[PDB]
């Protein structure tokens, strides 16, 4: 029974060390692009509101 | 004496016969399982480290 757990294990954790390897590039992935698209809404705004001031003056 | 000359001759026979055809290969299994089992070990190992 305990060789069965072993294998069980050896089988499922190396399948999850394939997963985790992937979900950390995956996620640095996700949160670099939320990093920039969030960076662009930023200067979005900037430009949005330098058009508004621009309008103002 | 010479009943067991006989039959200690004979179990010298068959226990070359066992020792040269009979033993090789059942020590062979036994090695190719023994293998499988450390290497099942250090694959868990492995997967864990992993």
């Amino acid at each position: 029974a305990e060789r069965e757990a072993m294998l069980a294990k050896t089988a499922a954790d190396n399948r999850k060390s394939a997963e985790q390897v992937a979900a950390a590039q995956a996620d640095y992935e996700k949160e670099m692009a939320e990093a920039r698209a969030q960076a662009s809404a930023l200067r979005d705004e900037a430009r949005a509101a330098g058009r508004s001031v621009v309008d103002e003056k | 004496m010479s009943i067991f000359i006989g039959q200690l001759i004979g179990f010298a026979v068959i226990a070359f016969i066992i020792v040269k055809w009979v033993v090789p290969p059942v020590r062979t299994l036994m090695r190719n399982q023994q293998e499988a089992v450390r290497a099942a070990l250090a694959e868990s190992a492995e997967a864990a480290k992993k």
